[PDB]
């Protein structure tokens, strides 16, 4: 395997999760976001970094890294935590400390 | 928030 | 499939 | 990740790595603002790690960095780790986070907000090229 020393950045696109249960099956769940199967994976020692989407000027944090493939196909989708369903608790928990 | 300084080429 |  | 390409340094200052006594980069993160940082619950991450901020060159001395102590990790309780859902972790830092140039903070979603599917998005990290 090759881990880089430099930063890396791929673009890729969302999918829903109902096209998403096509690869991956009862897997995915309301709070996950599938991305990818596009060219690029996330692969080992992504996980917990950004998947942003660019709106109105800002990036804005839509998806966690989280699982996906074994061997990180370009084919298969990745699978990241999907913040919108998540939020909730961000700003609470940064309300409360 | 959101707005790198050094801006991003993809 | 694998943690990432 | 495979069949990106490389990121002009420090043109996505919210994105930290996660690394053990060790020095070693196990998971990444992203700076909400200067006290706090969002990763994956899965990643185990706990007060003996450290967040690194400003990175580029993981193999450069050069790069001015700040290695940030973690004070406490909140890990969403509704995560579950059978199936990997709602996979969350907050890390309250020790001592904030000095934005800058390099550091900066990614904005978060109203929970109503829609990103459709095909809308093209971009990820970051230092995970493996090649498997």
């Amino acid at each position: 395997a090759n881990t880089p020393d430099r930063l890396q950045q791929a673009s890729l696109p969302l999918l829903s999760n109902t096209n998403c249960k096509k690869y991956w099956g009862t897997k995915i769940k309301d709070a996950m976001i599938c991305a990818g199967a596009s060219g690029v994976s996330s692969c080992m020692g992504d996980s917990g970094g950004p998947l942003v989407c660019k709106k109105n000027g800002a990036w804005t944090l839509v998806g966690i890294v989280s699982w996906g493939s074994s061997t990180c196909s370009t084919s298969t989708p990745g699978v990241y935590a999907r913040v919108t369903a998540l939020v909730n608790w961000v700003q609470q928990t940064l309300a409360a400390n | 928030c959101g707005v790198p300084a050094i801006q991003p080429v993809l | 499939s694998w943690p990432w | 990740i495979v069949n990106g390409e490389e990121a002009v340094p420090g043109s996505w200052p919210w994105q930290v790595s996660l690394q053990d006594k060790t020095g070693f980069h196990f998971c990444g993160g992203s700076l909400i603002n200067e006290n706090w940082v969002v990763t994956a619950a899965h990643c185990g991450v706990t007060t003996s790690d450290v967040v690194v901020a400003g990175e580029f060159d993981q193999g450069s001395s050069s790069e001015k960095i700040q290695k940030l102590k973690i004070a406490k990790v909140f890990k969403n309780s509704k995560y579950n780790s059978l199936t990997i859902n709602n996979d969350i972790t907050l890390l309250k830092l020790s001592t904030a986070a000095s934005f800058s140039q390099t550091v900066s903070a990614v904005c978060l979603p109203s929970a109503s907000d829609d990103f459709a599917a095909g809308t093209t998005c971009v990820t970051t990290g230092w995970g493996l090229t090649r498997y």
